[PDB]
């Protein structure tokens, strides 16, 4: 899986500019029916622009190539747009001084260390520079900005000749990108500081002549990403990746295929719905996150502590009728990010509704009734300054209620 | 470099020819196998085989081209394809011994071998990417005027021959490809003239090479050999067999086998020859309900190679042989099949020439004659195997 | 392992500069109703000068390739960086003018005792040169100095059959660069007066097989 | 069965536009008789 | 049919064939160009058994000089028509 | 092998040097017209 990404835009205006200067020496007689003689002397100064409304500048991007594919690609050409307002100036192909080599999974090209590579020339033999308009130039000269987007990615594969010898050249990856997406089922782990997208095999249950295993999300995910069982859940590295320890995000589809399959299904999880191709499922693990077992991360702490009661979702509540009460101290979060703070609550009788209060950059006061079970709530707030003051989370309830896997998400 | 080599020939071939060489690329070994022993059947049998029609394509194809001069040729042999059979080193093993080289040495020492169907070689030694099978590598001159059909297999520009011959090693020794040792042989051709079915080629080569041969007969003795070979040739043969002037010494048939002897080098063969002939078994001293008759099973093949293979012969009566290959029902019942070569200035005769039914393509031999047996194989024959021995006549 | 390193570089500012000059003669005559006569002459000079702030000014690098690893590179193709201030002007890969035939480890194209090769053309067939702008020039004027980074070099090695044919044309170090970073380690020792850098295959602890 | 269907037309009108300004100082000196 | 047009002299046909001033007073003056053919390039094509004609890599200019060592070249001259042959001459001073 | 003439890929530079070589060069001047010939040459050096 390779992207492209534009560090930044350099504009070279087109202009003519010249300069002139002079000097005169005159003389002159004249004779009438007399004399007299004049010198004259001068000198002259001159400044020029020129400028062309067709090509009135140009203009080179610094790129950087991306791979998080589980397989490295080599002779890596990929083709972008460039689009200033809904216009697209251009779309290049790579040529022979932005190719790349060498891709592995998980680096990058050039290499983490290494200036962009500078993207400015359109032709195929890199001999013609990209040209904007007048009115183009004006827009940028306005405050506009460039955005680019990758359409296509070319690359090769290394397989072994008669000999023991690698051979990538007539290995094409495109050969394969639309069998391997019409058969298989995306799944993306995001992290926060790298990103891991996967393809997995689904079954078609049409087909009786498909004879390809069936899985279920867990089983895939765990198959896709590499992950371990420790009692029951997963974990990537340490990161617990379990349905209720991060957020899921679907399409519109994936989302009402699970909604169907649940509501036939047994356990009633997410992680044991069969899994359909064609499915897009995106895994975003929280900044913060505590369940009252084993992990904890958040830079201040709670104040209420009492993990006596083996309630919860795994084996732990900690909630009472105090007051919980953590304060992020604003130095941990990111100046301009839309983050999401969430959990699970549940009354085992039926009592009074719990007032939840945010008070990142506006104070936002929520009611929220737990049933019987558990169930999720996920409010949002949003960091203001990097500078400004702390962020204070308040869950005043009564009536002895339970909580648990309390987590903070950010997004974009 | 060869590709447009093998794209010039391939246009001008037939569109027969061309999937007679697909069927080939596709299943070649039993078209390989069909045409090294194809010629030793019934002439209506080889008629109607459903393989017939590929084998007369691909040759025809082969012979097309050929070449105009001597050059060499590489490629990999099964040591008992020259009557070798224990194993030089096993397909794992990495070093040759020092008595595996010399028993192959003493093996191959004088002799020669025929080789007679299709092969796959190379025109450049094996390097890298290149299949190595067998322990024994091959250094083979061809001859002026021999076909070679270059086609390109999965980009591979192979070539194809068809053999005819019989090659003798000159020089072996053992050398290293790849941190494995193999034993490398320089072998040259040499040349013989063999009409396998084509009974009329060599009926028309007898004809016209002995036809004036009874002119240069003297009459008397041209009747009296005639009235031999008529009416008394078995009970001169039966004579001969039981040494006949050394036990009852007689002159009346010691003067027929003397005239005979005599008529036969008058005139000698004029070109190195081959003649198949349908042995019995009393000519190996065996009887035809003796048991190692059958070669159905292993050990009985097993057993007369080990007696037979790499020793002599000895007829003190005549040899009767014909030029074709061809089972004929007179000698159906035979099993064993002798295939001679006839060195070049040889005695002999071809009988047939003169008119009348003077045998099936006859062609006599001195009596004395002696013979070394090089290699023997077998092939089936329906729901019996016969044996074939390869021989050459020694003066 | 190669790489490269600039030792000089040489700015060609593209002007265009005139001058001129000129003479004139003139004469008159009146007759009003009186007569006149007016002789003039006199000269003129002129000076100029254009330059283009697309193209300001074109750039030459004067750079050497090295070797410090345990095999040769044939037919060594340097992709390289050029880094003003925060900008990457321009990336340039290696022409068939500065295509090495040989670098053996430790050694140096050119060999030692000759010049630099200047690297001045950027297009594919050597037909173009490396131009910038007005305010890069003018940066350069400041004093301000270019880097060069190398990103990638392509080469090709050697394979020899049974005959001792040496054959490079095909065989790519591409291919195995991926595969032997991988699986190995990477060791540098630098001494002195010379570097050395190896890789050596590490086991992997987790793999049963 | 591909097709191509177009969104939207960019147009590039080819014009060469110049600007200049120059000044000038002279004098001169007559001698009548 | 109306006649081809030749106007351009290099290989990919984008450059025209230009005069000096000389030159160009020279055809104003009434002078004519001539126009003679030096060597013409062809191919011949070779049937396969099967009815199969190739023409690419079959060359003419192969067999040009062989053909014109070993023949004479005889010329009919018939009105609004002309035929040229060549016909296989015997060498006697070679045996063979 | 066809048994038609090829020109492509025959190249005269490959035996230039080595026809020079080992050869005497003769020239007959005449009047009209000029002929220039190469012979081989016997090295006495070489037994082989
Ligand atoms: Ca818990």
């Amino acid at each position: 899986i390779v992207g492209v990404g534009m560090e930044k835009l350099i504009i070279s205006t087109n202009e003519h500019a010249s300069t002139d200067q002079g000097k005169t020496v005159s003389r002159a007689t004249t004779n009438s029916k007399s004399t007299a003689v004049q010198d004259s002397n001068g000198e002259s100064w001159n400044t020029g622009l020129s400028i062309n409304k067709g090509e009135s500048a140009y203009i080179n991007a610094n790129v950087r190539y991306y791979n998080t594919g589980t397989a490295p690609m080599y002779k890596v050409t990929p083709t972008t747009n460039l689009v200033l307002d809904g216009d697209t100036l251009s779309t290049i192909k790579a040529q022979e001084n932005q190719i790349g080599n060498n891709l592995s999974p998980g680096d990058t090209y050039p290499k983490k260390g290494l200036s962009p590579l500078a993207l400015n020339t359109m032709d195929q033999f890199s001999s013609r520079l990209i040209p904007i308009n007048y009115d183009q130039l004006k827009k940028l000269d306005a405050g506009k900005q460039i955005k680019l987007e990758t359409t296509q990615v070319s690359g090769n594969f290394g397989t072994k000749n008669s000999s023991g010898q690698i051979v990538t050249e007539g290995n094409s990856w495109s050969d394969y990108i639309s069998q391997i997406d019409s058969i298989s089922a995306s799944i993306i782990l995001d992290t926060e500081n790298e990103s891991y997208e996967r393809r997995v095999t689904a079954k078609n249950l049409q087909d009786p002549e498909d004879k390809t295993p069936e899985l279920t999300i867990g089983e895939a995910i765990e198959k896709a990403f590499g992950a371990t069982k420790k009692d029951g859940l997963l974990y990537f590295n340490d990161i617990p990746i379990d349905e209720s320890c991060v957020e899921l995000i679907f399409d519109d589809n994936t989302a009402n295929k699970i909604k169907d399959s649940l509501k036939t299904l047994s356990d009633k999880k997410i992680y044991n719905v069969k899994l359909e191709r064609g499915m897009n499922i995106l895994i975003k693990t929280p900044t913060y996150f505590t369940n009252f077992d084993d992990y904890n991360n958040y830079p201040s702490t709670w104040s209420n502590v009492n993990t006596t009661n083996q309630d919860g979702l795994q084996g732990s509540a900690n909630k009472l009728n105090g007051e919980t009460k953590i304060k992020i101290p604003m130095s941990e979060l990111k100046p301009y990010k839309r983050y999401v703070f969430s959990g699970y609550s549940k009354d085992p009788l039926t009592s009074n509704s719990i007032i939840v209060k945010i008070k990142a950059k506006e104070e936002k006061t929520d009611y929220l009734v737990p049933e019987q079970g558990y169930t999720k709530f996920s409010y949002e707030f949003e960091t203001t300054e990097k500078d400004s003051s702390n962020i204070e989370i308040t869950l005043i309830g009564s009536g002895t209620t339970y909580l648990d896997n309390l987590s903070i998400t950010e997004l974009n | 470099w060869e590709r447009k080599e093998a794209e010039r020939i391939e246009q001008k071939l037939e569109r027969s020819e061309k999937e007679a060489l697909e069927s080939y690329k596709k299943d070649s070994v039993e078209i390989s196998k069909y045409s090294q022993t194809r010629n030793y059947f019934y002439d209506y049998q080889i008629e109607a085989n459903s393989r017939e029609k590929e084998y007369k394509e691909l040759r025809n194809a082969i012979s097309k081209n050929k070449i105009d001069k001597p050059m060499y040729v590489y490629y990999f042999e099964s040591p008992e394809k020259f009557a070798f059979n224990k194993v030089i080193r096993t397909e794992n093993q990495n070093e040759i011994s020092l008595e595996k080289f010399n028993e192959f040495k003493e093996t191959i020492q004088n002799k020669l071998f025929k080789q007679d169907g299709f092969k796959d070689i190379s025109l450049y030694e094996p390097g890298k990417g290149d299949e190595k099978p067998t322990p024994l590598l091959m250094h083979l001159k061809l001859p002026r005027n021999t076909g070679m059909l270059p086609y390109t297999n999965t980009n591979n520009v192979s070539t194809l021959i068809e053999q005819g011959y019989s090659i003798k090693i000159d020089k072996i020794v053992r050398i290293v490809i790849d941190g494995k040792h193999y034993i490398k042989a320089e072998a040259s051709v040499v040349s013989s003239l063999d009409f396998k079915d084509d009974v009329s080629k060599g009926d028309s080569w007898g004809k016209a090479n002995y036809n004036d041969w009874s002119n240069k007969l003297t009459p008397n003795e041209l009747a009296d050999v005639n009235d031999y070979m008529r009416g008394g040739y078995t009970a001169i043969n039966n004579y001969l067999i039981s040494n006949g002037p050394v036990n009852n010494p007689n002159p009346e048939l010691d003067s027929k086998i003397t005239n005979i002897e005599n008529a036969l080098k008058r005139e000698p063969i004029p070109t190195n020859l081959t003649v198949y002939r349908r042995s019995g078994p009393q000519e190996f001293g065996l009887t035809l309900t003796s048991p190692e008759y059958d070669f159905n099973k292993l050990e009985n093949i097993d057993a007369f190679k080990s007696k037979w293979e790499g020793q002599a012969l000895s007829y003190p009566n005549f040899i009767s042989t014909s030029i074709g290959s061809v089972n004929m029902s007179a000698f159906a019942k035979r099993k064993i099949v002798l295939r001679i070569t006839i060195p070049k200035g040889s005695p002999g005769a071809y009988l047939s020439a003169i008119p009348g039914y003077a045998g099936e393509y006859e062609v006599l031999l001195n009596h004395g004659s002696k013979f070394k047996i090089n290699k023997i194989d077998s092939y089936k024959d329906g729901t019996i195997t016969k044996l074939i021995v390869d021989a050459t006549l020694i003066p």
